[PDB]
RNA sequence: CCUAGUAACGGCGAGUGAAGCGGCAACAGCUCAAAUUUGAAAGCUGGCUUCGGCCCGCGUUGUAAUUUGGAGAGGAUGCUUUGGGCGAGGCUCCUUCUGAGUUCCCUGGAACGGGACGCCACAGAGGGUGAGAGCCCCGUAUAGUUGGAAGCCAAGCCUGUGUAAAGCUCCUUCGACGAGUCGAGUAGUUUGGGAAUGCUGCUCAAAAUGGGAGGUAAAUUUCUUCUAAAGCUAAAUACCGGCCAGAGACCGAUAGCGCACAAGUAGAGUGAUCGAAAGAUGAAAAGCACUUUGAAAAGAGGGUUAAAUAGCACGUGAAAUUGUUGAAAGGGAAGCGCUUGUGACCAGACUUGCGCCCGGCGGAUCAUCCGGUGUUCUCACCGGUGCACUCCGCCGGGCUCAGGCCA
RNA sequence: CCGGGACCGAGGACCGCGCUCUGCAAGGAUGCUGGCGUAAUGGUCACCAGCGACCCGUCUUGAAACACGGACCAAGGAGUCAAGGUUUUGCGCGAGUGUUUGGGUGUAAAACCCGCACGCGUAAUGAAAGUGAACGUAGGUGAGAGCUUCGGCGCAUCAUCGACCGAUCCUGAUGUAUUCGGAUGGAUUUGAGUAGGAGCGUUAAGCCUUGGACCCGAAAGAUGGUGAACUAUGCUUGGAUAGG
RNA sequence: AGACUAAUCGAACCAUCUAGUAGCUGGUUACCGCCGAAGUUUCCCUCAGGAUAGCAGUGUCGACCUUCAGUUUUAUGAGGU
RNA sequence: UUAACUGAACGUGGGCAUUCGAAUGUAUCGACACUAGUGGGCCAUUUUUGGUAAGCAGAACUGGCGAUGCGGGAUGAACCG
RNA sequence: GUCCCACCCAUACCCCGCCCUCAGGGUAGAAACGAUGCCCUGAGGAGUAGGCGGCCGUGGAGGUCAGUGACGAAGCCUAGGGCGUGAGCCCGGGUCGAACGGCCUCUAGUGCAGAUCUUGGUGGUAGUAGCAAAUACUUCAAUGAGAACUUGAAGGACCGAAGUGGGGAAAGGUUCCAUGUGAACAGCGGUUGGACAUGGGUUAGUCGAUCCUAAGCCAUAGGGAAGUUCCGUUUCAAAGGGGC
RNA sequence: GCGAUGGCCAGAAAGUGGUGUUGACGCAAUGUGAUUUCUGCCCAGUGCUCUGAAUGUCAAAGUGAAGAAAUUCAACCAAGC
RNA sequence: AUUAACGAGAUUCCCACUGUCCCUAUCUACUAUCUAGCGAAACCACAGCCAAGGGAACGGGCUUGGCAAAAUCAGCGGGGAA
RNA sequence: GUGGAAUACAAACCAUGAAAGUGUGGCCUAUCGAUCCUUUAGUCCCUCGAAAUUUGAGGCUAGAGGUGCCAGAAAAGUUAC
């Protein structure tokens, strides 16, 4: 809203804020990234270190649908069952059945492993493992599984 | 100029931009316009459905082939095995597409089913009404609750495949042999030097003799 | 809409910049060239015509039927398919008709204002009428109603019939498919397109499982996907230029279009072209009859009006600048700050208030108790009783206290 | 220890410190008396008198300047709007968040309802092929608000030594398509990382960039048109100039 | 004669691109309260201009952290006017 | 690291206010975020360079004017208070 | 020149009152409070460029005062009053004729002395500079409200046939003639007018145009050019007219 | 400088134009400036002009060799210098 | 390098001639000047007496002095850094 | 406290001296150069995106070709119109 800017406050004093003796001219400093390399060198070295220059190889026509891969750590991996199965595992109520969790169809294709695992098996089908990941469900006594 | 820590700014503002600029005030009345549209296209057909038969399809990329969506119409083998000519499947609701191809049995079996649920709810008309024909409803079953939408009535049950389920414990498989972050590495290996080792045996057997 | 300010281009500087996939709006498919009708050019423009055709002409250097790659042609095989005519009924357009106060009092030139009493409402949107009107007038709401024309859709009925033409299931074999075109080199331009994305000029110039593409130039071997060099086609999309209509937290005559007016006008320029200023008397002209002075323009009386402090030089009528009347100052500027004096003019404040005692006058019913009803459950209100040393009001006399300004 | 003058009276029941203690000069003025009750006190304006007083705006080290603009009055007249960033304030939900491209519906450009995709966030690091976050009660030491059974436990944050993931440089186990595979252990190396998530949407302000960009101002450049009624040169066809 | 080409010529006149760009001159509209500068460092075809550090304001948060100082004293170093 | 548990760095446990070990002040502790204007200066005591000298040109420490009225120097940006 | 008394006045120092700013305390078994209030205590106050806070005004929008008004809304004038440190607010008297305000939110084309600023209006200068080339006027009478510049007569003068005479071409367009007339125009006057109003006026077989060709311009046959169009005039063309 | 298949000049092009109804006593491009008397020396430099024996330099196309090909390497080589 | 004739081309001397000068005087017409009628413009922060001082180093305004009396007409070219 | 020259260590391989030791250019203070592009050395490593093999091209780490206006544009005069 206009009724609260420092531009009615100004109003009745000369030169607007901007100065005497500096006058708010029209450009002095050349219009957009201008100097970056002659009187602005030392803002865009301060900031911006590695603007100007090349680093690696090309890549023409790329295609963005080859690399999807989303990954998901074992310690979400509790989190896709849902809720009230959930508290039925980890209270110790099953005790005879395993659940098997599609993380595909979750919107998932490779499984890291960062957290802890409680000791309950599991199986899981995925695309892609990690190392860790491997050790740590068949340690708790479950088995991954590949299906692409 | 520049005069902070700023993020570099790219506005592409150097043509004359403010001749192609397009508000959209009419976003409420062109929906009254469409739903005028329908509603006398919907009288027109008086008793047919609104829209046409479609097929199921997957998506055709590495990401999106796990998901199924509906497609532009059924092709001429899975009409031929259902049994309905060619000529006569666009006059009674059914969309066709000359240019798809069944490369399984997977997609050809789906859209046979589909075809046949629709063949046995439907209602036929005859051309006079003095004279029916053989294939027509003999007009005691022309009088039954109708759908005009075959977008809701026939659409996807389930586009994703379920993400969970429980089997008894003692039948849970056993793994690959080496493990599964083994087979990995091991399959990606063989595909880089399937050249380097075919090149040595041929020489080989090429020095033997 | 998202992909995406991304892959990529760029004195790799300043800067520039798409596409496939995904969700939705809207959905609709087709016809030629290349084959012998060969047991019958089966095709078409024009003229004259009882209306049924006749006559010349075009055309075999190819007019119809048949086929278009999804196929198809040629054979088997036995089932199925089709032509005319009525038509209730409904939709669109024009047109006729639609509820309730001019009731009483005051102000006013005139109620459409204030007060009192009513009525209508699927209608209290808007405008007019002598000032703010639901009921004075036009219209506004609702489904109906009188009359007229032309189209479109459509429940369902009445009739022929296989000469012919059409779909489906199988098969040994056949299966025609667009050339100075594609492609290659070179020059210019262009693109995000990078040993070259598209277009065009010049030179060379094809093929039959052949040919194009598969975003890094080249040879060898595989694979995937389509089928160029001939053609048609509604909807979702753009636009206020043209003809209509409905609106707004827009502007209110130096604003809003250059133009609210006889405005692209008057006027300027040889010409192409340039281009203004300018809205408002009063409800009603009732727009001043007559007399008198003046050569006349006009003045003074006298009229109209609610008003001429509204007279067409017209609502209201500010400032710069000017006239008359009244007050005042002035020995080479004036104006201004602090502080007295003189003259002129002026706002407040004060006029009594509470209390005590004595006397007169009038009215009640003061305290207490009984019944009823509220409510904060112990505090009140209403009815009854009270009835002169109680309670309330007025007047007359005396006393204390408090009250304005300067010392 | 006694005299003489000047200016001032804030506060508004009691409460306190005290003294010369029937009371007082001790946490801030009362008592008595006169005149007048209105232009008398007081206020506004005009004028004379004493003292004081250079023309404003602007650039400038320095303006009253012999530095520029300004004869007078009325009306108009200059930091805005959009997209994209950022920090800070308010609000909703919170490992999630965002209805409004679209559909349903309506008293119809309003208000109300719906959910498939998608955007940002939840994981980094390399040019890339690729790989991908716990020795420990999610570690030890020094401070640390608050709590505490008084023995201690210790948030946020700061300093310091280590542990884990990716990159770079070394080492090279069991095995074997005998040339593949890369376990294990190291290194004055390196990252916009992990180590009990903070983000998404919206509201208001300052700042930045592209745009006419706070308002008015060049000498120039380009595209398309109109002039030889003046004047220059030429062509066709006409006219004019005493007397010695 | 750089002379003339409609009072216009060392490149006519008219409309449009066009609100052409300006490190340069001019202006930039009510009141009160609190705080309060710089003309210096480094780089730039930089010298009438910018970026960068300093000087200034505003919003806060951590404890109300035995915490600091344009100063004196005591002990102990360096210097070539 | 040393011939060597000999050293070097980091510590457990124990002891030491019977005084936490100069003066004065504390009328203003630490850390962070975002940003304005400025980037032509001039004068003076003492010290100083070039120049015959200059109301000339150039430096160091400190104080002023710029941005500031008031009492003195009759007047007088910078002098005395 | 040196020494000694008394005295004069700054916005500085000391004591008192009031304003604001900053800092520190008190106030609920609520007889309680614009708790954003009130009570108690101490210190401080200069300022360009610049930063922040609080307030006052203007045009419109939602809500609310069951607001004011033809018995007088808004606007305008006023050495008449009251409030506020200030921008401002409120009232009295006069003129006038149809609409307007207070409070909380929302919104913006929102506040002028300057820009040789834009449009319009108006001063001093000032009854001032001036109304002086082309030889020149005088008497009587008539008209008329009014005669130097209107008409008659009589005098005096100039142009002096390369004229201030009599006719035409270009250009203008009724300026030509008669009757009448308030204002405006004829830079003095005006009864007069090329001005203003109402009517009238241009007559051809013989004078011109019309006919012919000149310098030149443009069609047709053809050739260029993406095209608006450029060239070409007798050519590289099957190009006519005369009688019965 | 030029004997028409030409010299000088115009046009975007043209089955297009000017000199030109022309032909060296002509057309075109420059200097000096009546009559009289004269008009010396310099070809190194910059221009203009001529001659091809010169292989020195040397484009595209064409030819040869190597290579699986893209390509690379050689001779030959117009005018001009 | 010369050169007859020609030139509103530049320069030096001589004769005649004269108000160019010593040295200035006088006359005529039209103005100016006064009156009736008619009637502008440039320009203008506010204004309009000096001497010195200091000051942006040449004041109409400031400081210390000199002084200072209504309203006006014809001319003039010092200043208003006109 | 951004971008020539200098100091002290760590990990290797060496040179000298009997040895302790010394040596990372000249006894200390000067003796020099970014992005884009080209070229060489290094591993035998990554990619050419339908799949393989050989040529070719592209990346990753370290030097060299240079900006003397030396934090680094590619650049001749005149105006008396
Ligand atoms: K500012
Ligand atoms: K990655
Ligand atoms: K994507
Ligand atoms: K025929
Ligand atoms: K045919
Ligand atoms: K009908
Ligand atoms: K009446
Ligand atoms: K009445
Ligand atoms: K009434
Ligand atoms: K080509
Ligand atoms: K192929
Ligand atoms: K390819
Ligand atoms: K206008
Ligand atoms: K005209
Ligand atoms: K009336
Ligand atoms: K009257
Ligand atoms: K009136
Ligand atoms: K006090
Ligand atoms: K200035
Ligand atoms: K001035
Ligand atoms: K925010
Ligand atoms: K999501
Ligand atoms: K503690
Ligand atoms: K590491
Ligand atoms: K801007
Ligand atoms: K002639
Ligand atoms: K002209
Ligand atoms: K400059
Ligand atoms: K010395
Ligand atoms: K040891
Ligand atoms: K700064
Ligand atoms: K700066
Ligand atoms: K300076
Ligand atoms: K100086
Ligand atoms: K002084
Ligand atoms: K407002
Ligand atoms: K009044
Ligand atoms: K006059
Ligand atoms: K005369
Ligand atoms: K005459
Ligand atoms: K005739
Ligand atoms: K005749
Ligand atoms: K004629
Ligand atoms: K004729
Ligand atoms: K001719
Ligand atoms: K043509
Ligand atoms: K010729
Ligand atoms: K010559
Ligand atoms: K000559
Ligand atoms: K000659
Ligand atoms: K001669
Ligand atoms: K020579
Ligand atoms: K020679
Ligand atoms: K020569
Ligand atoms: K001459
Ligand atoms: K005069
Ligand atoms: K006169
Ligand atoms: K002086
Ligand atoms: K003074
Ligand atoms: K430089
Ligand atoms: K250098
Ligand atoms: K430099
Ligand atoms: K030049
Ligand atoms: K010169
Ligand atoms: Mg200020
Ligand atoms: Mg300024
Ligand atoms: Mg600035
Ligand atoms: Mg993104
Ligand atoms: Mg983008
Ligand atoms: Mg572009
Ligand atoms: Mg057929
Ligand atoms: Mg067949
Ligand atoms: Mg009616
Ligand atoms: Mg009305
Ligand atoms: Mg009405
Ligand atoms: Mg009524
Ligand atoms: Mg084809
Ligand atoms: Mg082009
Ligand atoms: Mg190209
Ligand atoms: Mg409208
Ligand atoms: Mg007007
Ligand atoms: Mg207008
Ligand atoms: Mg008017
Ligand atoms: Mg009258
Ligand atoms: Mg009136
Ligand atoms: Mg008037
Ligand atoms: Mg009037
Ligand atoms: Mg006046
Ligand atoms: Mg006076
Ligand atoms: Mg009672
Ligand atoms: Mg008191
Ligand atoms: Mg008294
Ligand atoms: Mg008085
Ligand atoms: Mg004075
Ligand atoms: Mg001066
Ligand atoms: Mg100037
Ligand atoms: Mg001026
Ligand atoms: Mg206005
Ligand atoms: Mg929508
Ligand atoms: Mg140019
Ligand atoms: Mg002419
Ligand atoms: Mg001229
Ligand atoms: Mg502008
Ligand atoms: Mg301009
Ligand atoms: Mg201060
Ligand atoms: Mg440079
Ligand atoms: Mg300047
Ligand atoms: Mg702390
Ligand atoms: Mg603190
Ligand atoms: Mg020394
Ligand atoms: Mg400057
Ligand atoms: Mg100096
Ligand atoms: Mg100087
Ligand atoms: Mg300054
Ligand atoms: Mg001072
Ligand atoms: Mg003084
Ligand atoms: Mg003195
Ligand atoms: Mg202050
Ligand atoms: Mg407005
Ligand atoms: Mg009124
Ligand atoms: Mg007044
Ligand atoms: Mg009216
Ligand atoms: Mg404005
Ligand atoms: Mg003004
Ligand atoms: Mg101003
Ligand atoms: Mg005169
Ligand atoms: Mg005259
Ligand atoms: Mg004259
Ligand atoms: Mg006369
Ligand atoms: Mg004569
Ligand atoms: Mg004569
Ligand atoms: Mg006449
Ligand atoms: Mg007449
Ligand atoms: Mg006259
Ligand atoms: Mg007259
Ligand atoms: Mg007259
Ligand atoms: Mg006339
Ligand atoms: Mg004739
Ligand atoms: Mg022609
Ligand atoms: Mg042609
Ligand atoms: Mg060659
Ligand atoms: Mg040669
Ligand atoms: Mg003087
Ligand atoms: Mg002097
Ligand atoms: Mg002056
Ligand atoms: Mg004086
Ligand atoms: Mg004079
Ligand atoms: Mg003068
Ligand atoms: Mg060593
Ligand atoms: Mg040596
Ligand atoms: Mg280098
Ligand atoms: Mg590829």
């Amino acid at each position: 809203p206009t009724r609260f800017s420092k531009t009615r406050k100004h109003r009745g004093h000369v030169s607007a804020g901007k100065g005497r003796v500096g006058k708010h001219r029209k450009h002095p400093g050349g219009r957009g990234m201008a100097g970056g390399q002659h009187h602005h060198r030392t803002n865009l070295d301060k900031y911006h270190p590695g603007y100007f220059g090349k680093v690696g190889m090309r890549h023409f026509h790329l295609l963005r649908n080859h690399y999807w891969r989303p990954s998901i750590n074992i310690d979400k991996l509790w989190s896709l069952v849902p809720s009230d199965v959930r508290e039925q595992y980890l209270s110790g109520q099953k005790k005879d059945t395993a659940p098997v969790i599609d993380l595909l169809s979750h919107g998932y294709a490779k499984l890291l492993g960062k957290g802890r695992l409680p000791e309950i098996p599991v199986v899981v089908r995925a695309r892609y493992v990690s190392a860790e990941a491997e050790r740590k469900v068949k340690e708790a006594g479950g088995v991954v599984e590949l299906v692409a | 100029a520049i005069k902070h820590n700023q993020q570099i700014p790219n506005n592409h503002f150097r043509k004359h931009w403010q001749r192609r600029v397009r508000c959209h005030f009419d976003q409420p009345g062109k929906k009254v316009t469409r739903r005028l549209a329908r509603r006398a296209k919907a009288a027109a057909l008086a008793p047919r459905p609104v829209d046409k038969l479609r097929p199921i399809v997957r998506c055709p990329t590495v990401k999106y082939n796990r998901r199924t969506r509906l497609g532009r119409g059924f092709t001429l083998e899975e009409l031929k095995a259902a049994g309905i000519p060619r000529l006569l499947a666009p006059t009674i609701g059914i969309a066709v597409d000359h240019r798809r191809k069944n490369l399984s049995e997977e997609s050809l079996a789906a859209n046979v089913q589909r075809l046949k649920d629709y063949k046995a709810r439907l209602i036929l008309f005859p051309r006079k009404s003095n004279k029916p024909k053989k294939a027509d409803t003999p007009k005691d079953q022309q009088t039954a609750e109708t759908t005009t939408s075959l977008r809701t009535s026939f659409g996807v049950e389930q586009p994703l495949a379920p993400g969970f389920t429980e089997i008894s414990k003692s039948e849970i498989p056993a793994g690959i042999e080496g493990g599964a972050y083994r087979a990995l590495r091991k399959a990606r290996s063989d595909a880089r030097l399937v050249g380097v080792r075919e090149k040595r045996a041929k020489e080989k057997a090429e020095a033997e003799a």
